[PDB]
């Protein structure tokens, strides 16, 4: 809930740590144009863990949002915003036609048209410098060979659904195992001990037998997998102590 | 948040005044989310300042705006005598308008007087009947700053007293009046009832 | 040219509706949000909620939510703002304000008139004038005459001194808000103590919302 | 709760009409088959059905 | 009845702004295209855009596109022409026209009554009536009064005789612009040799935006 | 840029050869309430040959 968001160029990144995961309070909202996770789905996050969660914030022409995809390409994909083929997380775009829009013209808003080469995916080019298309060595002012590479939108009210400015959030989560501090309201319970019962620290469900060996985690370490990529230890995120998982008879 | 601003300001004209602004939230879009609003006495407020590092067109540009951290300035070059009004700071950052306090203009005091000490008894046609008022006016104190206080043949008395302390004109001094209500034969009781204005000195 | 047209003043009681008007020319009134803003006798600007004249599109207050509902017509280009079940805090002035050409769309760079309701339910009491009998016993200094007004609801209350005239020596003070929550001023006039009634010395008490013209000498 | 259904509302609030139809596609005896039309019943020969 | 009336005669200097309009009535002003048809004098028609009165969709001629704006008031059934830095070449017949019941989008069959706008560096100035005596050193054929009018910047200029009287026999000329940006007409009468000064013969100039009336006979 | 097209019955098919394959223009008209690829994707429509 703000007023004006960044520009597409300086798209602003928002830290997000130590934090409850309630996406609750965002279903209430307008329809969302395009809601799409493209790692997991929207009716899971409560239930799981993030270790480091971005929010990005940038306001496009409205018919553009097909661009922010992994393997798309266009201008915003190329110049301004780039998502990797790798992407893990969920994208939010809801009309704001009424709020970054004005009548008689908004130009608050820039989306580098020229650019040198293509962006690479979550960087930001905010170099306001003359793009030099020629031969000539451009000397920083408009000519037949250079011109302005940011360009103004005519965000207008007055055109239809597809034209109208629509506010985009890129929710960029790490939900690798790893030490993390966002994991919601789950509530905890008491730790027992030699008894086959089940476990859920960071999202990890199953069913194991605690043992508490003597392995030394680092403190950057919480997991730990064997040769088959199944987790056998792992560290428990309140007290300190190394708990294995190992199966039941 | 809610915002914070002086109850007052003072200024002579000619010289320079700055109005804080402290609890301005922020965002994701940006720190410039403050506004000035000036609204004089018996009309509708007008946006005089907003988007500090900029002004809308028509306003002169004795007006000016600045922002440090959380603390927001207004700063006016030139002060007149149709400066005088309230000035509000709004915070538009979390989708959300939000006014503060207000600030009353005004220019520089004047140096101190004396109070009056203007005591009536109680009038004839209150007195006969079922009733009894002293009224005790003073008048004529810069400071707005007095405490009443009864006695009644040397005994403090604080039933029923009311006191403040408003603005008689443009002659930059206060007033005051105190009302005491009592019974018709409690008057009778007792002698006349002196008023203590209790401002510097015994008086 | 743009301006924006507020109904006239609204004089009612708690626990009844009122629906004032806020009409808006010279402009598209389909793409500017309007809203309303309180504004207490003596206190700051209260924002209440703000709507969108294309569609329905209501953001109140937090504190607002359900005390007040706004609406408009986008067929005759009119805002309003209903109340239901008013109480006796809620008389204070309200304005409704637009967005500008420039700046965010909540800046509300233009303003109106202002309509001042008022409710205060209460019991209007009729003004008793009680004439200050001057220090007869002690002429010592300066003679003062006045006339007491006491037992009144409505604040506005003017006197006058023979239709008008002594302009000098008269002053008035502001009354104050007793605890039964009727007000009580005093005004006199410093005359020579051996003028003592020179024409008249006659006090002249207006009451306007009552109706009541009481002349009485001293 | 009540519902606030009112025409001033816009896209999002407005009341509209859902109409679920569970069918049952499981073989067993139906009676709410499409209209269509019944033919002739031949045997003993290599055909349709 | 469909029609469509216009503001009256803007002239101005180079260099200020300029907000025609053209109200339509009649009609439902929601769905019809509303343009405007630029004529210079003694050239054909040009186009320079069109607007809707819904929403402001606006398609600019490609000679036009950031040289003049449009735009039109849905509350008043009005479209507007508005212009910044007027040049010299701007001085034109401008209509405004509407789609119809049957045809295109954009085949304009309705039109409006037409604003003629000019614009000159030259100011206004009171117009010098100069009697042009007749030949009176060779009275052959029949006598021809009239009077001269010279050195006036506004085109529209009303010459009569006795006030209104003598009908027959006077011709009014147009004027010609001269290099100076002011114009000169001339009016006279055919009248017979042996009448030279039947009653008065009495020339009558009138000039609205300058508020001179100069009555000279001859 | 067309003012009135056919009619549903009588679609009027326009062969298209010897030009440029610029699809970028497009996406400055009007917006579209279904722009559905079948075969390729929407971004690689001015890139590939046709």
């Amino acid at each position: 809930n703000a007023t004006t968001f960044a520009s597409v160029y300086a798209w602003n990144r928002k830290r997000i740590s130590n934090c409850v995961a309630d996406y609750s309070v965002i279903y209430n909202f307008a329809p969302f144009f395009a809601f799409k996770c493209y790692g997991v789905s929207p009716t899971k996050l409560n239930d799981l863990c993030f270790t480091n969660v971005y929010a990005d914030s940038f306001v496009i022409r409205g018919n553009e949002v097909s661009q922010i995809a992994p393997g798309q390409t266009g201008n915003i994909a190329d110049y301004n915003y780039k998502l990797p083929d790798d992407f893990t997380g969920c994208v939010i775009a809801w009309n704001s036609n009424k709020l970054d829009s004005k009548p008689s013209g908004n130009y608050n808003y820039l989306y580098r048209l020229l650019r040198k080469s293509k962006l690479k995916p979550f960087e930001r080019d905010i170099s306001t410098e003359i793009y030099q298309a020629g031969n000539k060595p451009c000397n920083g002012v408009a000519g037949p060979n250079c011109y302005s590479p940011l360009q103004s939108y005519g965000f207008r009210p007055t055109y239809g659904v597809g034209h109208q400015p629509y506010r985009v959030v890129v929710l960029s989560f790490e939900l690798l195992h790893a030490p993390a501090t966002v994991c919601g309201p789950k509530k905890s319970t008491n730790l027992v001990k030699n008894k086959c019962v089940n476990f859920n620290f960071n999202g990890l469900t199953g069913t194991g037998v605690l043992t508490e060996s003597n392995k030394k985690f680092l403190p950057f370490q919480q997991f730990g997998r064997d040769i088959a990529d199944t987790t056998d230890a792992v560290r428990d995120p309140q007290t300190l102590e190394i708990l294995d998982i190992t199966p039941c008879s | 948040s809610a915002l914070t601003q002086p109850p007052s300001a003072s200024g002579s004209p000619g010289q320079s005044v700055t109005i804080s602004c402290t609890g301005a939230s922020s965002d994701v879009g940006g720190y410039n989310y403050v506004s000035w609003y000036q609204q004089h006495p018996g009309k509708a407020p007008k946006l005089m300042i907003y988007e500090v590092n900029k002004r809308p067109s028509g306003v002169p540009d004795r007006f000016s705006g600045s922002k440090s951290g959380n603390t927001a300035s207004l700063t006016i070059s030139g002060l007149q005598a149709d400066d005088e009004a309230d000035y509000y700071c709004c915070s538009y950052a979390l989708s959300r308008v939000v006014f503060g306090g207000g600030t009353m203009l005004t220019v520089l005091g004047q140096p101190k007087a004396a109070p009056s000490v203007t005591l009536f008894p109680p009038s004839s046609e209150e007195l006969q009947a079922n009733k009894a008022t002293l009224v005790c006016l003073i008048s004529d104190f810069y400071p707005g700053a007095v405490t009443v206080a009864w006695k009644a043949d040397s005994s403090p008395v604080k039933a029923g007293v009311e006191t403040t302390t408003p603005s008689k004109q443009s002659n930059n001094k206060y007033a005051a009046s105190s009302y005491l209500s009592l019974t018709p034969e409690q008057w009778k009781s007792h002698r006349s009832y002196s008023c203590q204005v209790t401002h510097e000195g015994s008086t | 040219q743009m301006q924006l047209v507020q109904s006239g003043a609204e004089v009612k009681k708690p626990g009844e509706s009122l629906k004032i008007s806020c009409k808006g020319s010279g402009y598209t009134f389909s793409y500017y949000w309007i809203g309303w803003v309180r504004q207490m006798p003596g206190k700051g600007l209260e924002w209440m909620g703000i709507i969108y004249p294309g569609d329905s599109d209501t953001r109140y207050s937090p504190s607002f939510q359900g005390q007040v509902t706004i609406s408009a017509d986008k067929s005759i280009s009119t805002a309003y703002l209903h109340w239901s079940s008013l109480k006796a805090s809620d008389t204070a002035m309200y304005y409704c304000a637009r967005q500008g050409d420039l700046g965010d769309w909540i800046l509300l760079g233009y303003w109106g008139q202002g309509t001042l309701v008022t409710v205060s339910s209460a019991s209007t009491k009729g003004p008793s004038v009680f004439p200050l009998a001057p220090s007869s016993k002690s002429t010592s200094g300066t003679a003062a005459l006045g006339c007491l007004v006491k037992d009144y609801f409505p604040e506005p209350v003017t006197v006058s001194w023979n239709s008008g005239a002594l302009t000098s020596g008269v002053h008035t003070f502001p009354a104050v808000l007793q605890s039964s929550g009727l007000y009580s001023l005093s005004s006199v006039v410093t005359v020579p103590s051996s003028s003592l009634g020179t024409q008249t010395y006659i006090c002249n008490v207006n009451h306007k919302p009552s109706n009541t013209k009481v002349d009485k000498k001293v």
